[PDB]
């Protein structure tokens, strides 16, 4: 039980149900003073969810640049990467890993994907529904192509970044049998623009909640019809969770949402948890022994056996970049 | 530091 990935924040985990599979993300290194230390690019980290044990395979193929922010699923035990923010910025690149493999090296493939690509981004969601993969918003560059959807800028970074940057509200489909790109033509009102919102599909539901917009970090809750493609603002019953980004939103039941982490718009780290029931239209606070370890820009992947596996990001403010306090703890909540 | 923008 020696072997565990350095911690770090801005990875990307998905699961097979079984296995948890681990890549990229950044942290700091104090010694040098580097607060974007990028995690090893051909490294995947594998989480044994049954005997909680780690192994680090090293793969090879067109390895994807290091990178924070990606957006990654696991279809079929194909490991599909979208997006992200390497050293030299935003990409829309996309790579597939295929795990069903009896090779013992994993390879990654680049895919020059069909029709007209999202605008390059991070920080964003990814449903999964019938083949294809459904994008939903993100932060990145102006939009170059012609794209369905709307953008604004993020007004700081006309100075604080060497190329303005902004949130985007657009859906793309990436259909995995030809890979190409397309835009549906939705109905009803779409969220705003948002990155570090979460998203999560449960049967033709692609859920979203939260997000950074402009100076708010959100608490609101819509879903995309994935069969009609309309737009819904769900309107919870009760009480709601604070508004907050890079917070975790995992599918635990064919009824329930779970809900942990995340930055408010003040800029606390939130140890909090809650489950939203589908069916009830309702917020539940979840009690949980992890209020000491809050965390931020985590990931959280659902087990078989009823469980949420979350992992890695910063239990601190992560924007006073030399103090933040990126973890490689495992929480593990019974759901 | 360019990674963190935007959330």
């Amino acid at each position: 039980e020696l072997a565990c990935p350095a911690e770090r924040s801005g990875h990307v985990a998905v699961s097979d149900g079984r296995h948890m599979f681990v890549w990229g993300g950044y942290k700091s290194n104090q010694v040098r003073g580097l607060y974007d230390f990028y995690l090893p690019r051909e490294e995947l980290w594998i989480y044994n969810m049954e005997t909680g044990r780690w192994k680090k395979i090293n793969t090879e193929g067109d390895v994807p640049p290091s990178m924070s922010g990606s957006c990654a699923v696991c279809v079929d035990r194909v490991l599909y990467l979208f997006g992200g923010h390497h050293s030299r910025g935003n990409t829309n690149k996309f790579y597939m890993l295929d795990s069903r493999s009896t090779d013992r090296v994993l390879q990654w493939e680049r895919i020059d994907c069909q029709g007209i690509p999202p605008s390059s981004k991070d920080k964003l969601g990814v449903w999964v529904y019938k083949n294809k993969l459904i994008f939903f918003g993100g932060y990145g560059y102006l939009p170059e192509d012609k794209v369905l959807g709307t953008f604004e800028f993020d007004e700081t970074s006309f100075w604080n970044s060497s190329h303005p940057r902004g949130w985007n509200d657009h859906v793309h489909i990436l259909d995995t049998e030809t890979f190409t790109w397309s835009q549906p033509i939705t109905t009803g009102k779409a969220p705003s623009p948002r990155a570090a919102h979460a998203c999560a599909t449960v049967g033709n539901r692609g859920f979203v909640f939260g997000g950074r917009y402009r100076d708010a970090r959100m608490n609101d809750l819509h879903y995309l019809n994935l069969d009609t493609w309309e737009w819904n603002e769900l309107i919870p019953q009760g009480i709601c969770p604070v508004g907050r980004s890079w917070h975790s939103l995992t599918p635990v039941s064919s009824d329930h949402l779970f809900l942990f982490g995340g930055f408010t718009t003040d800029k606390q780290p939130l140890s909090d948890a809650w489950t939203y029931c589908i069916s009830k239209n309702e917020w539940i606070q979840f009690n949980h022994p992890y209020t000491e370890k809050p965390r931020l820009w985590h990931t959280a992947c659902a087990s078989d056996e009823g469980e949420v596996i979350v992992f890695g990001g910063c239990a601190n403010n992560l924007l006073v970049h030399h103090r933040a306090a990126h973890s490689n703890e495992i929480l593990i909540f019974s759901v | 530091n360019d990674c963190s923008c935007g959330g």
